[PDB]
């Protein structure tokens, strides 16, 4: 027997890297994984860099990204590379989620891969809004006000809440400390999480385009998915490059260049562009604790795919109607992101609740419904 | 002297007349309606802002590219 | 259809010189050059990236 | 929002750096240095800035020296521990008009000038904006504006009224270059030189960006080759199927 | 969604003169933009196996069935990885779409939840 | 005028309100508010609105003077506090706090 | 539910015969223009719709909502305005 | 053409002895001339090209 | 980590943070402990042959 498949611990990468049994017709789509994988790893990089040139403590803080920028070797390369491949890892992770609702990913045999994942992006969102605060500029600093204040929400205990996590009585030094400790745990965690759902997936292996078996048809993952993930990873590198070294500002905001002011109030306080989307479901919500309940739910309600999804066929390829649906609930997905940044005015109000409804009404009623009715129409229209 | 003032004004002149005409009938308007009395206990005091954004905004697309060229 | 002696057409894609040293050699230059640029960009990424550590322009004034 | 309280957007000007291949023009750095030196360090500080990041982009080593020199600055006290000042060194960071925020305000009826060295960054517009804030005063404020005292009308900043009055005019610099110092000329030269101070890496990194959009590409290119190679056995694969 | 209550929907709806003389048209249509039977697949292939009850109906295939299935699907997943769609006499024509599988799970299914109906039975 | 005196590091907005918007923020039914509340509850001197410049929704500063109810508008989320610093519109829950402050003498107050 | 390398799950196979020639031996990139043509454009064909319906529809909400905003914050929109708050 | 394969591509060790050494002589080439051409795109603009006035 | 406020953070720790002390001295005496038990893990690998295959 060869090495590879002998000894436990190289036969544990054989079975993930090397001999695992792929299907042989995933399309471009099911890059994202790999890029997932590669944006984890610049992040780590990147940032474990980043923490030995940066200073946590509040004084200090903003000055010591200034000095990376400025005065590191290089420093500017690897600023840009972290803020930017955070850009890309949500563009990256919203791709991969798109196509897993697309092609029913989330359906029996993988609802705890799916199930993970959303778990995943829950602790993406939290790296990535810890990490943001770091620099504590403007938008770092009245973010982090905004956001945790949410949690003043929780009935009788929120204040409290609140003040244990800021550990004072306003967002301040302490817990400028304590995010830059947590920002440079949680992607370990999230690693972690990364590693338990491919675990999981593994049970059924990874589905494909057509959404029928591929027990019938198996390709090892190398050398067939390797070379292939090589074209997505140059390409990924190539709007990398774009970025980071010719418009390495084009994703940011400006007045995060701004040292934090807890007196001034930045004229629009908007999240990172990745947030806007529950961002805008929490403005639709006129109820402090229903918008934060409502924003919570917009992830949370991804758990129940397996359930809603009635279809006795997985995945959209063959569903004429399921697709059209699916391609309203992105594009309205997109508008919520575009109202979570405009101003609080007239009639972008009512525009917001309309939006938020069809956000959530895909997962309760349209579905369901499409779902339902188009089981009866491959029966019927095949008899 | 400032090669700025010429081309703002000539731009002015010729592909914003519009907006300069617009901007020039506010100016008259808002001041004729300052002139009149009890202007102070008014609700709504109009201003000449918007038509003065448009003049610019246009003088600042005819005008932009000719005057970094100069520089 | 039916034999599976009869191996299908497969003249749109065989190249007539597949057995050349030549033949070898082309696609291995291509993988020989993706192999090359890979080094020199990693070695780029590398000696760029580490630099980070060695001594700060603040520090070395 | 009203047009008013947005602030009216800057032209796209043709800066020398626009341009995925193109530097700064140093020479115009140098020259908005100079602008910078003689009107508006007078309220602005530049702080993030050191006398070594002038050399070798605007000066030589020894005109920065001699422009540290020329200043105080606070040394480690001397051996009865009595508080002592030193001549300054290229280390030492371009010190600004005020010690503290209390006493700027108090010197523009309350306003804050900020310092300039992120300037160009922590403002939507960048250089662009930079120069249309210096040149867009108007001679009379739009006719029904109601100016806040101490303010001035520019319609770039948002909302109207800055605390800052217009400060360039022609012939408030005299270049050492022989270059005619007109308002837009000098606004122009400090705009360059204030997106300098926010981003000094801009040259190099440009250059660097360049090396790597080339490497990839052909990496791009190879891979595609590389991908279509090896997958070639599974496209072209062929069945025959004969039912048992 | 268990096949035997889209069976019994279906069912429903045929019976109806009145919405058999909307549905039956629509459903029609529906299939033919599906386009599964543009890369040779009878409807049949496309319902999700992985569940019990569907990995036992497939084991109740005749070997033969079952050998064309396999086929179809490798056919289906070589179509899929070169782009191309069927040409000729790959592509299943209305009349080959047959329900090859339908009685066989409607039997597992039936089993299956008369068992369920039978463990909650009370004596009375 | 409205100043901001920063204690605890959260910003105190103190009002020197004239006569006239004493007036205006006594008008509104105590009924229609959120948190109903009058002027007289809220300041210990009508001449001195003193409140805790934080806003009651997630904790944005308002922007003074401007609003709907031109006293205080929240940017973050648009929630408009009145010239008694009462929320008036939008996702806010409570007027705007009120620290413990005395006039230890008229022309001085401690927070 | 898939096992391994010879014992995959498959449900017996049998009578399908499998041929495909050595990478070597293939052009890579035979019949690229035709396919990057025909077989591009009929794959865009067959998909345009499902990404044009909702595309057109979200960009024309978008365009009306954002062009009533901005015309609502002008002087001509001053009533509108007042009534809308 | 048979002899060009068999000194640097049939041994791996010679194959990747050839590549590094490519990667080497890319790498330095490619710098300078990268250099040169950034130089002549930006004339007049660099610190380099205006030092000479100092 | 500044140098200029490390020393100084960590007095902060053992005097104002709550339970600071603890935390501290927990995490420093751990680490000796930490050290002991290692020593004690591959005294026992040693004298029982752990090492030996197929181990
Ligand atoms: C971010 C980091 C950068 C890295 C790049 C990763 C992106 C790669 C990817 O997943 O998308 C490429 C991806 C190519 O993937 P593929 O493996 O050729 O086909 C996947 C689909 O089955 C392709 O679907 P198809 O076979 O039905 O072909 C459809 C496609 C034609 O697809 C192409 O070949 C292009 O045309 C369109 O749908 C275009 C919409 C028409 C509007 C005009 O392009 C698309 O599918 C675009 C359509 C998406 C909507
Ligand atoms: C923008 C709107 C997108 C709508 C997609 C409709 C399908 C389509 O035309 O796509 C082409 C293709 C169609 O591929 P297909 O697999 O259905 O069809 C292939 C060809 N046939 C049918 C012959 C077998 O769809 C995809 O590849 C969809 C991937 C979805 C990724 C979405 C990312 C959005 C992020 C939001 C997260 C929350
Ligand atoms: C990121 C680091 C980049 C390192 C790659 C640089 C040199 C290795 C290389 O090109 O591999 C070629 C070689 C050879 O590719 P090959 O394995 O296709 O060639 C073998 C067949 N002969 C020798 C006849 C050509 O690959 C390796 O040895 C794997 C190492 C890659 C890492
Ligand atoms: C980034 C840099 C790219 C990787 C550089 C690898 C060198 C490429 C040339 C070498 C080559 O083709 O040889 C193979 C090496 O590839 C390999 O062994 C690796 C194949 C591709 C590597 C990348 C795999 C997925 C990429 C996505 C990242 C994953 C996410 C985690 C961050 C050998 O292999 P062969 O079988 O072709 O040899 C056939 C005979 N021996
Ligand atoms: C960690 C972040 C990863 C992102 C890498 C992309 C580009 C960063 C490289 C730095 C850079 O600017 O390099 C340029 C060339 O880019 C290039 O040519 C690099 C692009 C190549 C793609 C990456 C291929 C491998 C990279 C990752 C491997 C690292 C570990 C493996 C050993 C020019 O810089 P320069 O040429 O002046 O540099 C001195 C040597 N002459
Ligand atoms: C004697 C005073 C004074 C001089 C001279 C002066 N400024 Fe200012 N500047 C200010 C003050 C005060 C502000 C704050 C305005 C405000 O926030 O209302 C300011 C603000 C600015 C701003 C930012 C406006 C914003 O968006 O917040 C820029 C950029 C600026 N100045 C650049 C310059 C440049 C460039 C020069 C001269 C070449 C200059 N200033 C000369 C006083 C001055
Ligand atoms: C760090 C973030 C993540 C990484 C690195 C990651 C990586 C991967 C990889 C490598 C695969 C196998 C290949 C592929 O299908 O692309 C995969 C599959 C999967 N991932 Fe993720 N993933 C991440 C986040 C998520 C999230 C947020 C979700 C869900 C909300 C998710 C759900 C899944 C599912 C369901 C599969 C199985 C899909 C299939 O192959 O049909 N993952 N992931
Ligand atoms: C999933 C992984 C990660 C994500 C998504 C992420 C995201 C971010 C984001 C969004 C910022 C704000 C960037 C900016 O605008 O400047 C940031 C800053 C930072 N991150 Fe991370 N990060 C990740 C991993 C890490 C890790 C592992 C470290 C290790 C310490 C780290 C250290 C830092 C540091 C020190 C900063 C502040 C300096 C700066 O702003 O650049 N990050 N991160
Ligand atoms: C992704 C990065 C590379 C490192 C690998 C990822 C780390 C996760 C590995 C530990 C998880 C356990 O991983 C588990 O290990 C065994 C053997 O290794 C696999 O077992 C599989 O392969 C082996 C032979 O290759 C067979 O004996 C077995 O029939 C088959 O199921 C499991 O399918 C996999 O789920
Ligand atoms: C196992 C790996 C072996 C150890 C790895 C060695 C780590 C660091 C080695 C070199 C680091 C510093 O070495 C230095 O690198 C930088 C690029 O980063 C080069 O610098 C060159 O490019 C940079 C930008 O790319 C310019 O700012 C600089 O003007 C130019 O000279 C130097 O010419 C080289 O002397
Ligand atoms: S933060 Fe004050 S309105 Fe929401």
């Amino acid at each position: 027997m060869a090495l590879r498949k002998k000894n436990s611990l190289l036969n544990m990468a054989n079975s993930y890297v090397l001999d695992s049994p792929q299907p042989s017709n995933l399309n471009y789509f099911w890059n994202f994984g790999s890029l997932l994988a590669l944006c984890l790893v610049i992040q780590l990089a990147t940032g474990i860099t980043l923490a030995m040139h940066y200073t946590s403590h509040a004084s200090l803080a903003f000055d010591s990204v200034e000095h990376i920028m400025r005065d590191v070797n290089f420093g500017w390369f690897i600023r840009y590379a972290h803020a930017n491949t955070a850009s890309f890892f949500f563009i990256c992770i919203y791709a991969h989620m798109g196509r897993n609702i697309y092609y029913g990913s989330y359906k029996t045999p993988r609802v705890l891969p799916w199930s993970i994942g959303v778990i995943i992006f829950l602790l993406l969102i939290i790296t990535a809004f810890m990490g943001y605060v770091l620099v504590f500029g403007q938008m770092s600093l009245w973010g982090a006000t905004v956001i945790c204040n949410l949690v003043s929400a929780i009935p009788w205990l929120g204040e409290d809440i609140v003040h244990f996590l800021w550990g004072g009585f306003s967002v301040g030094n302490p817990t400028l400390q304590r995010f830059f400790a947590l920002h440079y745990l949680m992607p370990f965690v999230l690693a972690v999480f990364a590693l338990l759902h491919l675990i999981a997936l593994h049970t059924a292996g990874s589905s494909n385009p057509l959404g029928i078996t591929s027990n019938v048809d198996k390709l090892s993952m190398h050398p067939y998915y390797s070379f292939k993930d090589l074209i997505t990873v140059f390409a990924f590198l190539l709007m990398f490059t774009l970025f980071v070294f010719f418009s390495p500002d084009k994703l940011g905001h400006p007045d995060n260049y701004i040292p934090a002011n807890p007196m001034v109030t930045p004229a629009s306080i908007v999240p990172e562009w990745y947030l806007l989307p529950f961002y805008a479901i929490l403005r639709a919500i006129p109820d402090k604790l229903g918008g934060v309940i409502a924003m919570v739910a917009a992830i949370l309600i991804l758990l129940i795919l397996p359930i809603v999804d009635r279809s006795i066929i997985r995945g959209n390829a063959f569903k004429p109607i399921s697709k059209l649906l699916f391609g309203f609930f992105i594009c309205n997905f997109l508008l919520l992101g575009v109202l979570g940044q405009v101003h609080i005015e007239p009639p972008f109000i009512v525009l917001g609740q309309i939006c938020t409804i069809f956000y959530f009404s895909y997962f309760l009623i349209l579905l369901p419904m499409v779902s339902t009715i188009e089981n009866i129409f491959f029966y019927i229209g095949s008899l | 002297p400032d090669p700025a003032i010429a081309l703002h004004e000539a731009a002015a002149e010729g592909p914003c007349h519009d907006f300069k005409h617009h901007f020039d009938e506010c100016v008259e308007r808002v001041t004729k309606a300052q002139e009149a009395e009890d202007y102070d206990h008014a609700e709504y005091k109009e201003d000449c802002v918007e038509e003065f954004f448009h003049l610019q905004h246009c003088i600042n697309d005819n005008t932009a590219d000719k005057l970094f060229r100069v520089l | 259809g039916k034999s599976t002696y009869k191996i299908p057409d497969f003249t749109p894609y065989l190249k007539k010189d597949r057995n050349t040293d030549a033949n070898r050699l082309f696609s291995y230059f291509m993988i020989g050059s993706f192999g090359m640029l890979s080094a020199a960009g990693a070695k780029a990424t590398v000696q760029d990236f580490l630099s980070n550590m060695s001594a700060s322009a603040d520090v070395l004034a | 929002m009203t047009a008013a309280e947005h602030g009216l957007h800057p032209a796209e000007y043709p800066w020398p750096q626009n341009g995925m291949l193109s530097t700064f023009d140093h020479a115009s750095l140098r020259r908005g240095y100079q602008v910078y030196k003689e009107v508006c360090a007078a309220c602005h500080s530049l702080d993030r800035i050191a006398w070594r990041n002038l050399v070798g982009v605007t000066h030589t080593t020894d005109e920065a020296k001699a422009f540290a020199e020329e200043l105080e600055y606070d040394d480690e006290p001397d051996d009865e521990g009595n508080p002592r000042k030193r001549p300054g060194k290229l280390a030492d960071y371009i010190p600004g008009p005020y010690p503290n925020e209390q006493a700027a305000r108090a010197a523009n009826q309350g306003a804050l000038p900020p310092d300039l060295s992120l300037i160009a960054k922590a403002r939507h517009g960048g250089a662009d904006y930079i120069f249309a804030l210096l040149t867009g005063y108007p001679d009379e404020p739009p006719a029904g504006v109601v100016l806040a005292p101490g303010m001035n009308y520019n319609p770039y900043f948002p909302g109207g009224g800055i605390g800052m009055a217009r400060t360039l005019f022609d012939g408030v610099v005299e270049y050492e270059d022989g270059t005619p110092a007109t308002t837009s000329q000098m606004a122009k030269d400090v705009a360059a030189f204030l997106t300098w101070a926010a981003e000094p890496e801009h040259d190099e990194r440009k250059k660097l960006g360049l090396k790597a959009i080339i490497v990839i590409s052909a990496m791009l290119g190879l891979s595609v080759y590389i991908k279509k190679f090896k997958w070639s056995p599974i496209k072209n694969r062929k069945f025959i199927y004969n039912p048992p | 969604a268990s096949i035997t209550s889209v069976v019994k929907t279906s069912e429903l709806i045929l019976k109806s003169p009145l919405l058999s003389k909307i549905v039956v048209p629509l459903a029609k249509t529906y299939v033919k933009f599906s386009g599964y039977r543009q890369l040779g697949f009878k409807m049949n292939d496309l319902i999700i196996e992985e569940t019990p009850n569907m990995q036992l109906a497939l084991r109740r295939l005749p070997p033969t069935e079952s050998y064309d299935r396999v086929y179809r699907l490798i056919r289906a997943t070589q179509f899929s990885l070169s782009h191309k769609l069927a040409t000729g006499n790959d592509i299943t024509k209305p009349e080959e779409d047959d329900h090859y599988l339908i009685p066989y799970i409607l039997d597992v299914e039936a089993e299956a939840f008369e068992k369920d109906a039978l463990d909650n039975l009370e004596v009375v | 005028k409205n100043v901001i005196i920063k204690w605890r590091g959260k910003p105190i907005f103190i009002r020197h309100r004239t006569s006239e918007e004493i007036e205006e923020a006594n008008e509104v039914n105590v009924a229609t508010l959120r948190d109903p509340q009058t002027d007289d509850e809220r300041v210990q001197k009508p001449e001195w609105l003193v409140m805790i410049g934080v806003c009651t929704h997630l904790g944005c500063v308002p922007i003074g003077e401007a609003g709907d109810f031109g006293g205080w508008f929240c940017p973050c989320h648009g929630s408009h506090y009145d010239i008694s610093g009462r929320i008036r519109r939008g996702p806010a829950p409570l007027n705007l706090e009120i620290p413990e402050y005395d006039f230890a003498d008229a022309e001085t107050l401690v927070i | 539910y898939m096992g391994w390398w010879g014992h995959m799950g498959s449900p017996p196979q049998k009578g399908i015969a499998g041929y495909t020639i050595s990478p070597f031996a293939a052009r890579p990139f035979a019949g690229v223009v035709h396919a990057a043509i025909f077989n591009t454009f009929r794959r865009t064909k067959n998909q345009a719709l499902f990404v044009i319906l909702p595309v057109s529809f979200f960009y024309y909400v978008w365009t009306q909502a954002s062009e009533k905003n901005e015309w609502l914050y002008t002087k001509a929109g001053r009533h509108e305005l007042a009534k809308a708050l | 053409a048979t002899t060009f394969y068999n000194v640097f591509v049939k041994r791996n060790s010679a194959f990747v002895a050839t590549i590094l050494a490519s990667a080497f002589v890319f790498d330095m080439t490619f710098e300078t001339a990268i250099d040169n051409f950034w130089d002549r795109i930006n004339a007049g603009k660099q610190w380099k090209d205006i030092r000479h006035k100092y």
